[PDB]
């Protein structure tokens, strides 16, 4: 619906104002059905609009909702970096050890992206730094090269 | 994982 499209365009963007318009319990957890099915939670968590995100959780966003690939609005955080949408997120209930269709979880993000505070978010609220995905490969493995801190950070040493 | 693509969303607003 031309609606759905405009709320999550307003998501995506931030705009608070055609959110709060446009947000009936009937669309706050449609889907971008052209895309990749992410909900109004998955745009404002990954462009990092942390209005929107506190305003769609307030009425009803489902934290769990997983998109297309499996993606619930948490990978979508960490993957980017957001820290402060991130722990709203988990605030209100979001699993950590959530794991897409590849077996990705958001410590696979962050630790990826190169994003220490984030990992160590995700592990204070108990994040398995063991946890394989499909390809065996855990959040220790896909971290640069570069990150030392990060590395030691998901060792534990 | 092409077949896997990327979340929704980017790092910078900038």
């Amino acid at each position: 619906s031309e609606a759905d499209r405009q709320l999550l365009e307003a998501a995506k963007a931030g705009d608070v104002e055609t959110v709060k318009k446009l947000c009936t319990v009937q669309s706050v957890n449609c889907r971008d059905i052209e895309g990749r099915q992410s909900t109004p939670l998955h745009f404002a968590a990954g462009y990092n609009r942390v209005s929107v995100v506190e305003y769609l959780l307030q009425h009803g966003a489902d934290v769990h909702a997983k998109d297309k690939g499996g993606l619930v609005p948490l990978h979508n955080a960490c993957s980017y970096g957001h820290y402060e949408v991130a722990e709203l997120l988990v605030k209100h209930g979001a699993v950590v050890n959530v794991a897409d269709l590849w077996k990705f979880t958001p410590l696979h993000e962050a630790a990826a992206k190169g994003k220490y505070e984030i990992c160590k978010l995700l592990l204070q609220h108990g994040a398995d730094p063991t946890k394989k995905n499909r390809d065996g490969n855990t959040p220790l493995d896909l971290v640069k090269d570069g990150d030392t801190d990060i590395q030691d950070l998901l060792r534990g040493d | 994982h092409l077949q896997r693509g990327c979340a929704d969303g980017q790092s910078f607003r900038s």
